[PDB]
C-alpha cells in the first residue's frame, strides 16, 4: 500500500538504526544479556505485562469476547496477589492455556472495526510510529492502576520493555541489513504485526503463500 | 478415603481459610483466618439397611494463646435404608436451608440473612430429620423430609428456675418444640423447591426488653434454581415472622427476605459471582416504621486451581444508609472487601 | 557429483574442481559468458540441489505450485543457480580457494558447511557458508542455504519477494528466472 | 488403623453419641449429643520393648455457637517391655477403676457413685502407673499395678499461697500425694479383684465451709466378674473413706457403695441390662446421717446392629426421696429416660 | 503419610508430652502434660506448581474435665511453584524465628527471651512471609526472605472508641503495620544468618506506664550455626527495642540478649546437651537503671529410642536473684529440673 510523506522517513530512519543504534543501544544490550542473570529479566517482564492486564481486558469487552475479556482478569488478580505486585508468572505455570500473551491497545478495537492507517511517521528515539495503533494508545490513561503512573516512571517501562525485546532480537541483527533497503522491510515487519485477520495484534508466526509448500515434493523436483 | 475395611468406610475432610477483610469500620477488618476439621464416615450394615455419620469443627486461627474460639457445626449419625428413607440424630440443617442452599454459593459472603440456632434456619442442636430419597423410589428429584426440634431455654443454674434445661443459653438464640418440611423437585436442569417452618417461642422471647412478640413463629420460604451447561441462576423469596435476628434487642415482627445469585464457570477455573440480596423488615412495633435489615450487591470470582485448592476474590457493596435504627441494631454499612487461600483435604 | 555419506568431502571437492575449471578455462569464460555458466553445472549445481536451495531464488514466490509455476524453481532453476555461480567465478581474476577439512557433522537436518576465498588483488577474505540438509527424498549431499563472507544471503529474498506476491500472485515470478538463467554473466573488468 | 508402617502402627477411634433426655427434673432435661475423638498408635523399637500412647477427647454438641466445652479424657504414654511391666505417666485411669470398670457396663448410665477427678476412682491428672501381665509371665490371669498420684493445689492466676500448683483446680477437685495399688486374677469364666489406695488430703478440702475434714482418704474396693457362655454378671461393693462426693456440700466421712449389674447377649444381637446402685452414708455431719446420697435402679436393652453402629435405651428409676438433704446437695430425684445410636469408627 | 491419590498427600503428625514439673516455685511447679495435633497436607496441581497447607494444635492435658486451655500454634496455606521461592498467607513464623531456632534445639526450655505472639519474632496472626530458596535457583545455601503484619490491636466488642480489631487480645500482643525480612547462608555445616525487623506499634501498647514507650520497634537479629560430624554448635546474638517483654510491668527500651547452645549427637541414642542464656535490660524505666531480666544455664541430655520415642532430663541453673524487680514482674528466680516424655507419631 503506497503511503505519503516519501522524502521524510528515510533519513530519519538511517540515522536512528545506523547511528544511534550500534553506539548507544547496541553496547547496552551486550551487558544487559550477559551481566543481568535470566531470573533478574524474567522478574522484569512479567512486571511489566501485570501493570497492563486491567487495560488489555477493557479492550476485548468493547469489541465483544467474553472468554478472552475474563482470560486477563484472572492473569492480573493471580499475578498481583500471589506474585506480590506480578514480580512472578503465577498465571503462566497455572494452566498451558493460560500463558503470556501479547497486549491488544486502543489501537486493535479501532481496527476491528475498519479504520484508516493514515501516514506513517519514524518518531525519533522510539521507531515505528502509527496514528491508529501506536497513537491511539493514548486512552488508558484514564482507566485506574494506569494512571497512578506518573511521567517519570512511565517512560522508565518502555525504556526496560525495549531493553527486554533488543536482548531476542540480537541473535538474528544480521537479516536487518540483509536487504537493499532496510526501510521497506522495517515497514512490511510492523504492518504485518497489526493487520491480521480481525485485527487483535499479530497471528502465529506463518507465512500464508505456501510456506514449506515444496518441501514434501522435492524427491522429482531436486534431480533437474 | 483412610480406612476401609470390613464395609466400612471413612471420608476425612476439611478446608483451612486464611482471610482478610479491608475496610473502614474498624470492627471486623483485620486477619479472619479459620479451619474446618471433620470426617464422614460410612457403613454398610446389610445390603438394604445402611448408616453414616458425619462430623465438624471449626476452630479460628486469628485469636491469641490465652483466647480459644471453636464450635461444633454440624454432628449428628443415623441409618440410611434402601428404598424408605433415611433417618439421622444430632445437628444437622435446618428445613428452610434446603429451599436456601440454591442461592448461598456466593464465596464468604453467603447466607447472611439468617443465623445458626434460629428457629431452624441454620445448623441447630437436637435435629431429627426423617429424609426419603427419590420418592421412595418412584420419581426422580422429588425429594421431601420432616425435621423436629427439641426444647431450649434458660441456662442450667445461673439464677433460672423455669424454662432450665441442660443446654441453656441466651434468648437470642432459643426455640421450642417445632416441626418443619421443605419439599424439591429437579426435573432436569430446572429445580423447585419449598419449606414451611413453624416454631414455639419460649418464655423468655417473650419479655419487653426485646421486640417481636407471639406464641408461635411462622416461616415461609421458596425458590427456583438451574444448573446446566455450566451456567447457575438461582433466586428466592422468603417471608418470616419474629424468626429473622435484626441484630440485637429481639427479632422483628415481620420481615421480607429476597435473595438472588448468578454464577458461571468458565473452563480454565475462573467462576464469576454476581448475587444481590435484600430485606424489608416491616411492621417494628417499636416506632422504626419500615427499615432495611440488609441490601447489597456483592461481586467476585473464584478461580479453581485444582479439585483441593482455589482462590476467590470479593466485594461487598453496602448500598444502605447508617441511621439511627442501624446503629442500634449493629449492621455494617460500608463496603468490605473479601479476599483469601482455601486449601480442601 | 555430490556425496551421500560425507557432506563436507563433497563441498571440498565441489569447490576444488570449480576453481581448477574456470582457471584451466580462464579465456573461455571472457570469449563467451554463457560457456561458464555450463561449466558451473557440474562445480556447483552437483553439488546444491535446485528443490534443496529453493530458498535463495523464488522462494518465497513462485515456488513448484499453481500448476504452471514450476520453470522457476524446480525444472529451469538449475540454469539460474550455475549462472548466479557463475558470475561470482569469473568476478575473480586468480583468486586462490581454500579447501576445508572434513569436519564431523553427525546425523543432523542441518549441516553447516563453509569454505575460504583469498583474492590475490589484497581485497577482505570472502566465505562461502554454504548449509547443507539431510533431505530424505534426496539423499545427496545438497546445500540448502548460500551464505556469503558469513552473511546469510539464503533468506535476503524471502523476505522482499512477498511483496510482488501479493498482487501479481505466484505466475509473476514464473519467468523472472528464465530470464536471470539466459542472462549472461558480467566479469569484472580492473580499472 | 490408618498406619502401618514399619513399626509405626497407628489406629484412629471414635465415636458420635446422638442422645436425648427426658425426665420430670429441668435441670438435666434437654439432650446430651457429644462426640469422641483421639488417636491410638504404637510402635515396636526392638524385639522386647514396645512403645504405645493414646489419647481421647470430649466435646458436648448440645452447646449454642458462643461458647463449647472441651476436656481430655485419657492423654499418656509409656513403654512396654516383654514380661517385665510397663510404665506410663501421664492423664490416665487408677489402680480402683481397673476392677470398678466390670460394674459400670452401660452404654450411658453407670458410674454415677462418683465424679471427675476424684482421687483415684476416675480418669486423673499427674497419674504414674505401672502395669505388669501374667505375673511376669508366671501364671495366666493374675495381674498386679500400683500407682502414683502427684500433689495438685491451687491454681496460680490468683494469690492463695500455701499449696499453689500450675494445673490449678476448686476446692472439691483438688488431691495431694498418694499410693495406690490393685490385684486382680482372672479365671476360666469367673474373676476376682480387689484395689487398695490412698491419697493425701490438702489443706485446701477441709476447711470450714466444706463437710468432711482429714489427712487420709484410704478407700477399699473388692470386685468380682463372670464373662462366659453369652452372660455377664458382675458384683463389686467398696468402702470409701472421706473420698466419695456429695452433692456440692464436700465428702462424706465414710459411705459403703455396692453395685451389682446383669447383662445377657442374645443371638440378633438385644443386649438387655439391669443395675441396682447404692450410695447410702454412714457417719455423715452436718446433720445428716444415715442419708443416702445416690440410690437408682436402671434397666434397659442394647441392640446390636453391627460392630460399628448400636442402639440402645436406658430407663433410670430413681428410689431415693426428695427431702431436704437431696435438695441442699442438689441431687436429681427425678426418673431419667434416654433412648438413642451411637456409630463407632 | 495416610492418603496418597492423584496427587493429593495428606500427613499426620504429632507428640504426646507428659511433663511433671518440681521446684521450688508455686507458678510453675505441678503437672504440666500437653499435647500436639496437627495436619500437613500438600497437592500437586501442575508439574511446575504445588499447592501445600500446614495446620497443629496444642491441647493442655494437665487441665480438669471444666477447663479448656487449647490453643493454636501454626495454620497457613500458600502456593509452591518450580522454583521462584514460597509464599503462605496465614498463621506461621516470623523471619527472626528463621534465625534465631538455631539456639531453639532444647526439647523443652529455649528461646524464653521473645514470648508468643511479640510482633514478628514467633507464630502469630495475619502473617504473610514470603521465602526464597537457594535465590531462584542461582547460587546453593544463600536464602532469604520477607514478611508483612497486619495491624491486629484491641477487641471490638469492649466498648471502645480508639482503634480496634475482630481478633482483639489484651495490650499485651497489639502490633500495626511493620515490615520485615531475614537473610541465610548455608554451607558444610558452617552456617550464616541475620534479620532485620521493624514494625509499628498501636497508641493502645504505650497509654499507661509500661515503661518503655516509642513510635517504632526495631530488631537485628544475627548468629552463627555449625551442624556438622554429629556436632551441633550454635550462637546468636541480637539487639532489639521494645520488641521483648519484661514481665507484668511493661516492655523494655533496650534489651541486649545473647544465647550459645552446644550438643554432641552420640551413637548410641544419647544427645547430651548445653545452653546458656541471657538478657541483659538497658534503658529501663521506672526508676530502674541496669538489670539482668533472664540469665540461666541449661544441662541436659536426650535420648531417642530408634526414631521418635525419647526421654529427656532438664536442670536448668538460674543465675538471677531475688529483688524488688522480679518480684513485681513475676519471673521464677530458682533452679528447676523438668521430665518429660515424647511420643512422636
Ligand atoms: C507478601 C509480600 C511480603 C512483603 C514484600 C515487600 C516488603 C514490604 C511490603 C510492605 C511495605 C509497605 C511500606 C510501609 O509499610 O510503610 C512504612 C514503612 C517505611 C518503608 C519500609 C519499606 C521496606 C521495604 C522492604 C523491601 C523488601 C523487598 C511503615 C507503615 O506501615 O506506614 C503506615 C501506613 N502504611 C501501611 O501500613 C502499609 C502500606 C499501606 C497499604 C496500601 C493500601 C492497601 C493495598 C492493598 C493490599 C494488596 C493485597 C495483597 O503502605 C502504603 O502506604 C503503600 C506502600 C505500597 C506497598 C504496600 C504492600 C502491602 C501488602 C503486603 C503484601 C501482601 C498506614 O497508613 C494508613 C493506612 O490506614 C488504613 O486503615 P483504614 O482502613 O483506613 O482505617 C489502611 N491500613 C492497612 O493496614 C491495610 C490493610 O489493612 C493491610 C493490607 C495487607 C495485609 C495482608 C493482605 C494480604 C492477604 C492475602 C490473602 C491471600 C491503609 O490503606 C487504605 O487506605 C485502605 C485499604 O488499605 C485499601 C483497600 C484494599 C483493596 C485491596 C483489594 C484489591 C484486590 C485486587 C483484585 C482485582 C493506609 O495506608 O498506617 C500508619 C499511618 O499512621 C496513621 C495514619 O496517619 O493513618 C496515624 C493515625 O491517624 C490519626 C489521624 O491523624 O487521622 C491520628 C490519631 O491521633 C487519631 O486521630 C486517629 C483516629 O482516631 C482514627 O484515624 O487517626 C491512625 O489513623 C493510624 C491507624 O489508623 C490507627 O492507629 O494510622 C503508617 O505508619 P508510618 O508511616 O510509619 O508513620
Ligand atoms: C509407676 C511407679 C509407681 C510408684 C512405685 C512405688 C509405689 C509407692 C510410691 C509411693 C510411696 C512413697 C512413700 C509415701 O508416699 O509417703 C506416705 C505413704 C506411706 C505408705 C507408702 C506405701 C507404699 C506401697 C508400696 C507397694 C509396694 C508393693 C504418704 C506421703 O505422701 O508422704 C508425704 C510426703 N512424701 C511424698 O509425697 C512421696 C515422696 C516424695 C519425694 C520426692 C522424690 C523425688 C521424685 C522422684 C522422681 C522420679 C524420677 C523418674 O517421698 C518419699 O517417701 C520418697 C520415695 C519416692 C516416691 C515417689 C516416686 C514415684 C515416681 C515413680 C517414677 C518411676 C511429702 O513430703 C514432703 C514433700 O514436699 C515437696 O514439695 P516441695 O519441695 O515444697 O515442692 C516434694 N513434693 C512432691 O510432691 C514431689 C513431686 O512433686 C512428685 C514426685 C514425682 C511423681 C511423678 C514422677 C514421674 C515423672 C516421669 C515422667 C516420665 C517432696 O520432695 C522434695 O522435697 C524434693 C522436690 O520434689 C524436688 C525433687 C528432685 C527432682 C529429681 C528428679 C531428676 C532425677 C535425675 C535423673 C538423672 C517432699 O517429700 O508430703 C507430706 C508431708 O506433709 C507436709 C510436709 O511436712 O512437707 C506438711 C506441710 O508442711 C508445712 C510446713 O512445715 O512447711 C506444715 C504445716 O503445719 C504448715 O506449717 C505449712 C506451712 O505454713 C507452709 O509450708 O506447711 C505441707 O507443706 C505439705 C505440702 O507441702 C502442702 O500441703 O507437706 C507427706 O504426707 P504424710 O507424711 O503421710 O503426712
Ligand atoms: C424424624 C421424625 C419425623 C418427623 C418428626 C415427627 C413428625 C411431626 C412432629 C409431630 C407433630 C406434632 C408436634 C407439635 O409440635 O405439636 C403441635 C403441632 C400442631 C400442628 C403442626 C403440624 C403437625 C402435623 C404436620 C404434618 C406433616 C406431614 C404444637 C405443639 O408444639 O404443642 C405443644 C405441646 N406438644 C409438643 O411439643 C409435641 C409432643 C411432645 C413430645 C411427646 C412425647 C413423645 C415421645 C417421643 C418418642 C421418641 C421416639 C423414639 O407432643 C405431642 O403432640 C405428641 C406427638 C409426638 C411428637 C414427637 C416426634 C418425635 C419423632 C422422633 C422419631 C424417632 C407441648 O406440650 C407440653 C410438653 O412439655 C414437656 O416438657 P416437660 O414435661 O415440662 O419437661 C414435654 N416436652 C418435650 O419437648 C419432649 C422432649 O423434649 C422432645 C420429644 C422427643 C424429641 C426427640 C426424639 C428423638 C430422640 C433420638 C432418637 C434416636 C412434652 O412431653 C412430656 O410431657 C414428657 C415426655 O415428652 C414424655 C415422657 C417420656 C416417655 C417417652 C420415651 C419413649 C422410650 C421408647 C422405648 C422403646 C409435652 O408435650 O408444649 C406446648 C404447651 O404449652 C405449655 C403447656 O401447657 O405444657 C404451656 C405452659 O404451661 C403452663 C402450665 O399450665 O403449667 C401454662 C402457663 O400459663 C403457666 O401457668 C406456666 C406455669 O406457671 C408453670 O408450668 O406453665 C408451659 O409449661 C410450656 C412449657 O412447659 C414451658 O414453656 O408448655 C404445646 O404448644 P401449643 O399446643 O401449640 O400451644
Amino acid at each position: 500500500r503506497s503511503d505519503p510523506l516519501e522524502g521524510f522517513n528515510r533519513t530519519m530512519y538511517n540515522f536512528n538504526f545506523n547511528v544511534l543504534d550500534p553506539y548507544i543501544v547496541r553496547p547496552v544490550a551486550v551487558a544487559w544479556r550477559d551481566y543481568v542473570p535470566q531470573p533478574a529479566r524474567n522478574g522484569l517482564s512479567n512486571f511489566t505485562g501485570n501493570l497492563e492486564e486491567p487495560a488489555v481486558m477493557v479492550n476485548y469487552f468493547l469489541q465483544g469476547d467474553p472468554y478472552q475479556g475474563m482470560v486477563h482478569f484472572t492473569r492480573f488478580f493471580l499475578n498481583t496477589i500471589l506474585g506480590m505486585g506480578g514480580f512472578i508468572d503465577v498465571a503462566g505455570m497455572a494452566n498451558p492455556k493460560l500463558q503470556r500473551t501479547e497486549p491488544h491497545r486502543f489501537g486493535s478495537t479501532l481496527g476491528h472495526y475498519g479504520v484508516g492507517y493514515g501516514p506513517y511517521v519514524q518518531l525519533p528515539f522510539y521507531g515505528s510510529f502509527t496514528l491508529r495503533d501506536d497513537g491511539g494508545d493514548m486512552a488508558d490513561g484514564f482507566y485506574p492502576v494506569l494512571s497512578w503512573l506518573t511521567w517519570p516512571m512511565s517512560v522508565g517501562k518502555w525504556t526496560l520493555e525495549g531493553i527486554e525485546t533488543r536482548a531476542q532480537l540480537l541473535d538474528s541483527d544480521g537479516l536487518l541489513r540483509c536487504s537493499s533497503d532496510p526501510y521497506i522491510m522495517v515497514r512490511e515487519a510492523y504492518f504485518q504485526r497489526h493487520d491480521f485477520i480481525a485485527n487483535g495484534g499479530e497471528l502465529k508466526p506463518q507465512e500464508n503463500p505456501n510456506a514449506q509448500a515444496i518441501q514434501d515434493d522435492l524427491k522429482d523436483i531436486d534431480s533437474e | 478415603e483412610v480406612y476401609n475395611k470390613d464395609g466400612n468406610k471413612l471420608d476425612l475432610y476439611g478446608k483451612v481459610d486464611g482471610l482478610h477483610y479491608f475496610s473502614d469500620n474498624k470492627d471486623v477488618d483485620g486477619d479472619q483466618t479459620y479451619m474446618r476439621l471433620g470426617f464422614k464416615g460410612e457403613t454398610q450394615v446389610t445390603d438394604q439397611l445402611t448408616g453414616y455419620g458425619q462430623w465438624e469443627y471449626q476452630i479460628q486461627g486469628n485469636s491469641a494463646e490465652n483466647e480459644n474460639n471453636s464450635w461444633t457445626r454440624v454432628a449428628f449419625a443415623g441409618l440410611k435404608f434402601q428404598d424408605v428413607g433415611s433417618f439421622d440424630y444430632g445437628r444437622n440443617y435446618g428445613v428452610v436451608y434446603d429451599v436456601t442452599s440454591w442461592t448461598d454459593v456466593l464465596p464468604e459472603f453467603g447466607g447472611d440473612t439468617y443465623g445458626s440456632d434460629n428457629f431452624m434456619q441454620q445448623r441447630g442442636n437436637g435435629f431429627a430429620t426423617y429424609r426419603n430419597t427419590d420418592f421412595f423410589g418412584l420419581v426422580d428429584g422429588l425429594n421431601f423430609a420432616v425435621q423436629y426440634q427439641g426444647k431450649n431455654g434458660n441456662p442450667s443454674g445461673e439464677g433460672f428456675t423455669s424454662g432450665v434445661t441442660n443446654n441453656g443459653r441466651d434468648a437470642l438464640r432459643q426455640n421450642g418444640d417445632g416441626v418443619g418440611g421443605s419439599i424439591t423437585y429437579d426435573y432436569e436442569g430446572f429445580g423447585i423447591g419449598g419449606a414451611i417452618s413453624s416454631s414455639k417461642r419460649t418464655d423468655a422471647q417473650n419479655t419487653a426488653a426485646y421486640i417481636g412478640n407471639g406464641d408461635r413463629a411462622e416461616t415461609y420460604t421458596g425458590g427456583l434454581k438451574y444448573d446446566a451447561n455450566n451456567i447457575y441462576l438461582a433466586a428466592q423469596y422468603t417471608q418470616t415472622y419474629n424468626a429473622t435476628r435484626v441484630g440485637s434487642l429481639g427479632w422483628a415482627n415481620k420481615a421480607q427476605n429476597f435473595e438472588a445469585v448468578a454464577q458461571y464457570q468458565f473452563d480454565f477455573g475462573l467462576r464469576p459471582s454476581l448475587a444481590y440480596l435484600q430485606s424489608k423488615g416491616k411492621n417494628l412495633g417499636r416506632g422504626y416504621d419500615d427499615e432495611d435489615i440488609l441490601k447489597y450487591v456483592d461481586v467476585g470470582a473464584t478461580y479453581y486451581f485444582n479439585k483441593n485448592m482455589s482462590t476467590y476474590v470479593d466485594y461487598k457493596i453496602n448500598l444502605l444508609d447508617d441511621n439511627q435504627f442501624t446503629r442500634d441494631a449493629g449492621i455494617n454499612t460500608d463496603n468490605i472487601v473479601a479476599l483469601g487461600l482455601v486449601y480442601q483435604f | 557429483a555430490a556425496d551421500q555419506t560425507n557432506p563436507y568431502k563433497l563441498m571440498d571437492e565441489a569447490a576444488q574442481k570449480t576453481f581448477d575449471r574456470l582457471k584451466n578455462e580462464q579465456p573461455q569464460i571472457r570469449a563467451n559468458p554463457d560457456y561458464l555458466r555450463t561449466i558451473v553445472d557440474q562445480e556447483l549445481l552437483p553439488y546444491v540441489q535446485v528443490k534443496y536451495a529453493g530458498a535463495l531464488v523464488l522462494g518465497q514466490y513462485y515456488k513448484s505450485a499453481t500448476p504452471a509455476q514450476r520453470e522457476a524453481y524446480f525444472a529451469a532453476f538449475r540454469e539460474y543457480l550455475k549462472q548466479a555461480y557463475g558470475q561470482a567465478l569469473a568476478m575473480y581474476h586468480g583468486q586462490t580457494y581454500q579447501i576445508a577439512p572434513e569436519q564431523p557433522l553427525g546425523d543432523k537436518t542441518i549441516v553447516p558447511i563453509r569454505v575460504t576465498i583469498i583474492d590475490p588483488n589484497g581485497r577482505p577474505p570472502v566465505r562461502l557458508d554454504f548449509q547443507w540438509r539431510k533431505n530424505s527424498q534426496t539423499g545427496n549431499w545438497q546445500a540448502y542455504d548460500m551464505i556469503a563472507e558469513g552473511c546469510s544471503m539464503i533468506t535476503t529474498k524471502q523476505n522482499e519477494w512477498g511483496t510482488l506476491l501479493r498482487t501479481k500472485g505466484i505466475d509473476g515470478l514464473t519467468a523472472q528466472l528464465k530470464s536471470i538463467s539466459q542472462q549472461k554473466i558480467t566479469l569484472e573488468e580492473k580499472k
